[PDB]
């Protein structure tokens, strides 16, 4: 299955553990941002300094 | 050859404490808030280094440099307000903890109870020294009261008040004593922590059922490490709530506004953790008995041991002292929210019935109840 | 106090499953729900009526004190 | 120019929790001008009126701002 | 005791942030109506760049005032124009100047009054709206004001808002209630500076904790199905 | 606490150590007026009062 | 009465993965 | 009448639902202790394996069937005249030192 | 804050103004629920001459 | 480290707060120390063990 | 207090209005420069008798 092959080739060693984790937490500050930042802005669409701002 | 963990010295003492240490199987979320308070300790200890960093015990700039360091440094409101939150939180830990304690006959820990109340007082003369820091209104009047509370005492009354102040008032002196104190004093928590912990492991954790345990033990570490993680996560969501979302819900408006030792807050409240004595204290007429009584209402704890009556140690099956119990909670509820409230028609009476009810609980009805229950148990 | 010497036990015998061979949350709702019924069943008579006092005597409280600031036609 | 709020306040006023407060209130105001020296005040009765209208008025007016 | 309603606010939901045109047209309001009788001290120029001025617009509002600076080479203090550093003016020397100014009276500083008030802009806006004739059988002495919501309802502040008090850039009538809004906005955004960022913040914290929490408690079940589906037998002689 | 502590042989280690005990007191109520000032007291012994 | 001790059957708790006793573990271990 | 109040509080009190016995719940003070030290062998092991039934059932947060609760005329004080031995010594010691 | 007409009064020597709590020359609240009259501190009353006060 | 483009304020109130907080941080490190010294006792000015005259 | 407008102002005050505060003051800079003779002895004895060996 999808979850034996990614046992098997990025979770039996802690090293490789280790740096699946580091990839990973870099894509998902990327990615978690990204997503909360748009919720945010489209909450609070028109309100914000950005939404605005080209008019002055 | 040896395991390092086992041998070396530090590491020895840190095998011993949290990784090897035999925990009884059976502890419940309850158990969870000691390692909660050693967090929140923590935490406290960072922010406050932190705002440390910024803060100027002057009066001429206290409450200004914490708006300083909410308003330009960066990240410093959220800073500020995860240490004022904190310091609501380790109370909240703090009052579940002493409650669990109670509950389950915890106290009959002698040497570790009784460094609690130690632990207990000294969080609380950090958070109230801490409280007057910002040089609000509050700030200033809660010092003012508290402090001239102390001239009740006899002959010495007002010549300690005056030292404590370093002069005729509450005052500049006053301010910055109380942040070297405040400074200080969490250290010297984390030294009585550290002594609480070792009296506590000198026998282990007590559990639910009051029953010793020994049997039935599992290793700390991989079950109450990831428990208390867990536990610790849940503590950082309340927190985070409260410091993203009602960063002001705990406090007082009137802090808002810089010290005016010219005029008088409407109302002059301590803290929530602290409504519940205050209640206490202004239940009494007499100024030096109501000192007297809000002293014995955190004193009591010491005499919990010598006031145990059951043949069971802990609450578990003893339905009667779990109604008492309840009803000291409800009673203790009740005490924070005449505390919070003006000393006017109803709440005189009812601080008053709720003031002698606490103190009738603990000494007399809790002792008697269990010894009813005994014969009831035919023992 | 160490493992190895807290107690002698005999004729105990424990039977454990892996974390692997088994799952976390097994039967967590159809078992989890009426447990914490069963357990809210067994205590709520120990536990709510204190916390109802004190609701009714806060609302008494709360209601008289602002029944006071009323004028008395007087 | 015309101001929401004059508007909301009258349409609120139409509410039959103000229409109570109200003549409470001239009752007050009934007396008090009666009497010749007295200590009262139509202040409470003012604020009862004042609370029911401004709870309508807090709901109906930024619709309009 | 006459407490403030609730109103609708659009930054009072939970994710909800401050509009910032209400905190524009809320600066113009106390640049205009409040400052010759309130100070801000805590809130300069430069804070209000990417809130709801660019920076050249708060430059020439800082351009616009005069601030006194310090010593010149002979030692005298001078009259330059403000700067984006420089906090907001202050209208009166001193406090004794500002109660002299106002019947006794001194004016607060408007930095934290929503924070510093049981009931913040609902209390501020009630305040500002709620000036009626005094009730019968209520007097206050001259230079007082009946407002049901101030403490005591004799309030020594004369109504500062009217209709058309000002003019809106944006070209809002500036209707009494508007005008009151604006500020209030603009009040709230002065006493908390980091509201917005505040609820983005709790909204990524309510997701983190929405996905750790469930993984967290997976790991300590996973950990503890051992003990949790433990089977014991007694074997006794 | 109550009566196990309540015998013959209590009483004669009460007395037996009364006058340590006494002397004990006198000891810190010395120290305590030494370390005080306390010129209430020390107002009466006769040369010591010099300082005042 | 060693050979009267049996595991008690852990059906109910084990992973869908090995609820059948004919089947080698293994094959879903990487898996698991 | 107290067959009715005493079984009442033994069905509220709620350790007959975890297989316990009365004594099995009796705070373990030093006299306690040396009351179970002297308890025979079999007696011992039953309460042991009783307390850590009981224990890793409140694990659990689980009682056991209502079949299986101590019926409250069958339960057995099997370890009141150890207790009651321990206590007598101690006063004897007691009353001696006076 | 709300500050009394210091040395005049409407009954005696100074008067609340915003509030009714009004003064006389030993400066009395005449009605009001402010905690107390004019506070009146620790002094050597023998003469507005000789007052060491404080 | 400056909190700023020079010492200055920022400097001194932080200096302030680490020097507070650093003599507890030895006294922890002394603590342990001690702890590590213990563990063998003291050498002594010969330089030879001692054991038979403690 | 650390403030740059009080630092040094607040160490005047120790020293001429404190009671017994300069005594504090220059017994607390003094006995930094007896903490560093102490730990300089220290280490030179660490160096001479082999100390450095634990
Ligand atoms: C359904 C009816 C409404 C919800 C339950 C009401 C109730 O009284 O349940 C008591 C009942 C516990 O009775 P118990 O088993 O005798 O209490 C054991 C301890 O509570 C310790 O049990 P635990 O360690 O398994 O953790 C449960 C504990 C967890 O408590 C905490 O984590 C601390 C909470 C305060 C901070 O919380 C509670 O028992 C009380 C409720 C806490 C707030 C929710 O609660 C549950 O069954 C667990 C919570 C279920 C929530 C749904
Ligand atoms: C200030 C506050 C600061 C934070 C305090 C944190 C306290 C410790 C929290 C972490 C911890 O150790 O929790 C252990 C505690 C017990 O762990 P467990 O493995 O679920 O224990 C199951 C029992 O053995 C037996 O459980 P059961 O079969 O009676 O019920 C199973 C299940 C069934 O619940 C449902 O099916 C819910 C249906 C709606 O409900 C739960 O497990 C309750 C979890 C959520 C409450 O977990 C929780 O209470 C999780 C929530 C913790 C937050 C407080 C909730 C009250
Ligand atoms: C009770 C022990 C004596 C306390 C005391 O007042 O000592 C006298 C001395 C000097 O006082 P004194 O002896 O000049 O007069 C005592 C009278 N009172 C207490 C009203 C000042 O007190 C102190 O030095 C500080 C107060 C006690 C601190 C403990
Ligand atoms: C709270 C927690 C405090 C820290 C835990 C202290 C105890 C564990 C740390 C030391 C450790 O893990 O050492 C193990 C190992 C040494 O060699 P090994 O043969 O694996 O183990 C023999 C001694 N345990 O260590 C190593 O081999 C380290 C390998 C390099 C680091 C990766
Ligand atoms: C808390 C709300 C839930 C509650 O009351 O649950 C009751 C439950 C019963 O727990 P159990 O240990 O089984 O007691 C025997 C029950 N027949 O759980 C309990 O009774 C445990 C609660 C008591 C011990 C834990 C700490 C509670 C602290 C409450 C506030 C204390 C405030 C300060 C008091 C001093
Ligand atoms: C409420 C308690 C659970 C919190 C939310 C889930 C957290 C993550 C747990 C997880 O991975 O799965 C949870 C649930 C049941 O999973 P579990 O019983 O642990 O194992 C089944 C497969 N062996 O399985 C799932 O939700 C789907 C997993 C894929
Ligand atoms: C402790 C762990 C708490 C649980 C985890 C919550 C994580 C929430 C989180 O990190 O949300 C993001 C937020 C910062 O958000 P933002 O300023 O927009 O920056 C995003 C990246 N550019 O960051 C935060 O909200 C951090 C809030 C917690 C800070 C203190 C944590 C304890 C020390
Ligand atoms: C010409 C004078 C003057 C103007 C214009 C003025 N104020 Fe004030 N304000 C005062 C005085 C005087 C007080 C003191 C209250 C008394 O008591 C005060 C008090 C306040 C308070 C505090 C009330 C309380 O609860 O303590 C708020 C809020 C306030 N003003 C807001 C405003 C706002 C908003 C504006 C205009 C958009 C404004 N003020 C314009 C003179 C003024
Ligand atoms: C500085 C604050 C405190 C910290 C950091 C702290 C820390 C801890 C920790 C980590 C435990 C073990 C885990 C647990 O059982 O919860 C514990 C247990 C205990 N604490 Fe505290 N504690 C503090 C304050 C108190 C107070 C105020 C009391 C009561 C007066 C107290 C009495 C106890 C008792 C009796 C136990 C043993 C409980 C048991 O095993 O049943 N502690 N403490
Ligand atoms: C026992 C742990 C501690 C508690 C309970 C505690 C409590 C408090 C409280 C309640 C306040 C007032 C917060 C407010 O403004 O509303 C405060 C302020 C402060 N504390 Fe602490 N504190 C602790 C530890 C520390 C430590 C160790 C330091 C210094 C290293 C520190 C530095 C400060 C500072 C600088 C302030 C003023 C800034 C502010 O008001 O936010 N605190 N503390
Ligand atoms: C915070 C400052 C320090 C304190 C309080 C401290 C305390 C002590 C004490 C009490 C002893 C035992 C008595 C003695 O032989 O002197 C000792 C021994 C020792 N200290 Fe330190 N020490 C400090 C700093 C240092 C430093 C800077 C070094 C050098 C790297 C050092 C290395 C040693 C050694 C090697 C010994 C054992 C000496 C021997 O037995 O021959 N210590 N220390």
């Amino acid at each position: 299955t999808l979850t034996a092959r990614l046992y098997s080739l990025l979770f039996r060693r802690t090293s490789t553990f280790a740096l699946t984790i580091a990839v990973g937490a870099l894509f998902f500050e990327r990615a978690f941002d990204q997503g909360a930042d748009a919720i945010y802005e489209h909450i609070n669409q028109g309100k914000l300094w950005k939404h605005i701002k080209h008019k002055y | 050859m040896t395991n390092i963990r086992k041998s070396h010295p530090l590491m020895k003492i840190i095998n011993n404490a949290f990784i090897d240490l035999p925990a009884p199987s059976n502890i419940s979320s309850w158990w969870n808030f000691g390692s909660l308070l050693g967090i929140c300790l923590i935490l406290q200890i960072l922010t406050g280094l932190f705002l440390a960093m910024h803060y100027t015990s002057d009066t001429t700039t206290a409450f200004s440099s914490v708006t300083h360091i909410c308003r330009d440094v960066n990240y410093g409101w959220v800073i500020r307000y995860l240490h004022a939150n904190g310091a609501s939180m380790f109370f909240i830990c703090l009052f579940i903890h002493v409650g669990r304690g109670l509950y389950y006959g915890s106290y009959m820990f002698l040497e570790t109870w009784n460094i609690g109340v130690v632990l207990l007082f000294t969080v609380m003369a950090t958070a109230f020294m801490g409280y007057v820091l910002p040089w609000g209104q509050m700030s200033f009047w809660g010092a003012t009261v508290i402090t001239n509370l102390l001239s009740a005492i006899p002959y010495i009354g007002t010549d300690l008040v005056e030292w404590i102040w370093g002069g005729f008032s509450v005052d500049k002196a006053t301010l910055t004593r109380f942040f070297a104190f405040h400074f200080i004093l969490p250290f010297i928590i984390t030294a009585l922590a550290a002594v609480h912990l070792l009296f506590l492991h000198e026998t282990g954790s007590n559990n639910p059922t009051g029953i010793s345990s020994d049997m039935d033990k599992i290793p700390f570490h991989p079950y109450y490490t990831i428990k208390d993680i867990l536990g610790a996560l849940f503590m950082m969501l309340i927190l985070l709530i409260l410091v993203l979302f009602s960063p002001d819900l705990l406090g007082d408006p009137d802090n808002y506004t810089p010290a005016n030792p010219l005029n008088t807050p409407p109302h002059i409240k301590p803290e929530w953790y602290f409504l519940f004595a205050y209640a206490i204290l202004r239940s009494i007429p007499n100024k030096l008995g109501g000192v007297l009584a809000l002293v014995a209402s955190i004193l009591i704890l010491i005499l919990m041991p010598m006031l145990h009556t059951s043949k069971q140690r802990s609450m578990m099956f003893r339905p009667l002292s779990q109604c008492l119990f309840w009803m000291l909670v409800a009673d203790l509820i009740t005490l924070t929210w005449i505390g919070g409230q003006p000393v006017e028609h109803p709440f005189i009476i009812i601080g008053q019935l709720a003031s002698i009810l606490y103190f009738l609980i603990i000494l007399v009805l809790m002792p008697i109840t269990s010894i009813i229950e005994n014969n009831l148990l035919k023992w | 106090r160490e493992f190895g010497h807290l107690t002698r036990m005999r004729h105990v015998i424990t039977y454990s499953l892996s974390p692997f061979e088994q799952r976390a949350f097994p039967h967590y709702f159809t078992k989890g729900i009426p447990n914490v019924l069963r357990r809210t069943r067994a205590c709520i008579l120990r536990v709510a009526p204190p916390f109802v006092v004190f609701y009714l005597v806060y609302t008494w409280g709360t209601q008289e004190f602002e029944k006071s600031k009323r004028k008395n036609p007087a | 120019l015309v101001d929401p709020l004059t508007t909301v306040r009258e349409q609120c006023e139409q509410i039959e929790k103000c229409i109570k407060a109200r003549e409470r209130l001239e009752l007050c105001d009934q007396r008090v001008s009666s009497r010749s020296q007295t200590e009262e005040d139509c202040t409470e009765e003012l604020f009862d009126f004042l609370h029911a209208r401004d709870h309508c008025v807090a709901h109906k007016l930024f619709n309009s701002l | 005791e006459l407490h403030a309603p609730s109103y609708p606010w659009s930054h009072r939901g939970l994710l909800s942030s401050l509009d910032h045109t209400s905190i524009r047209r809320g600066f113009q309001v106390y640049k205009q109506v409040c400052s010759s009788c309130h100070s801000m001290d805590y809130v300069a120029y430069r804070h209000l760049v990417g809130v709801c001025y660019t920076e050249e617009e708060a430059k020439a509002l800082a351009e616009e005032v005069e601030v006194q600076d310090g010593p010149n080479e002979d030692g005298e203090m001078f009259m330059r124009p403000g700067k984006l550093s420089d906090y907001f003016p202050k209208p009166y020397p001193n406090p004794e100047a500002a109660r002299a100014a106002n019947n006794g009276a001194l004016p607060p500083d408007l930095s934290y009054i929503v924070r510093a008030r049981h009931g913040g802009e609902d209390y501020v806006f009630s305040l500002l709206t709620g000036y009626c004739e005094p009730p019968t059988g209520v007097s206050l002495r001259e230079g007082l004001y009946f407002n049901p919501y101030f403490p005591g309802q004799a309030i020594a502040m004369a109504p500062p808002i009217y209709n058309e008090v000002l003019e809106f850039d944006d070209g809002t009538p500036a209707t009494m209630s508007q005008v009151a809004k604006d500020v209030c906005t603009f009040l709230r955004w002065a006493s908390e500076p980091e509201h917005d960022h505040r609820k983005r913040m709790g909204l990524k914290m309510l997701m983190m904790m929405g996905l750790l929490l469930p993984l967290v408690y997976a790991m300590k079940r996973h950990k503890w199905s051992v003990l949790k589906s433990r089977k014991l037998a007694y074997r006794p002689p | 606490m109550l009566s196990r502590f309540l015998g013959p042989r209590y009483r004669e280690l009460a007395r037996n150590w009364i006058p340590t005990a006494s002397m004990w007191g006198a000891v810190g109520a010395v120290g305590l007026v030494w370390a005080t000032d306390w010129r209430l007291i020390l107002d009466w012994v006769p040369y010591i009062n010099g300082k005042f | 009465s060693h050979t009267d001790i049996r595991v008690p059957d852990f059906s109910d708790y084990r992973r869908a993965e090995v609820l059948d006793s004919t089947k080698s573990s293994k094959e879903s271990s990487d898996a698991r | 009448w107290l067959e009715g109040i005493r079984k009442w509080y033994y069905n509220a009190a709620g350790f007959n639902k975890l297989g316990l016995m009365r004594d099995d719940t009796i705070y373990e003070d030093d006299d306690v202790k040396e009351a179970i030290r002297r308890l025979p062998e079999n007696l011992y092991n039953d309460r042991v394996f009783r307390i850590k039934r009981a224990l890793d059932l409140t694990m659990r947060q689980q009682i056991l069937p209502k079949e299986q609760w101590t019926k409250y005329e069958e339960d057995k004080f099997y370890l009141e005249p150890y207790l009651k031995e321990v206590i007598r010594e101690r006063k004897e010691r007691e009353e001696w030192a006076k | 804050g709300c500050v009394p007409i210091a040395n005049a009064g409407d009954f005696g020597g100074y008067y609340c103004p915003c509030h009714g709590s009004h003064y006389d020359a030993s400066g009395r609240i005449r009605k009001g629920p402010a905690p107390l009259n004019l506070e009146v501190p620790t002094y050597e009353f023998t003469s507005d001459d000789l007052v060491i006060v404080g």
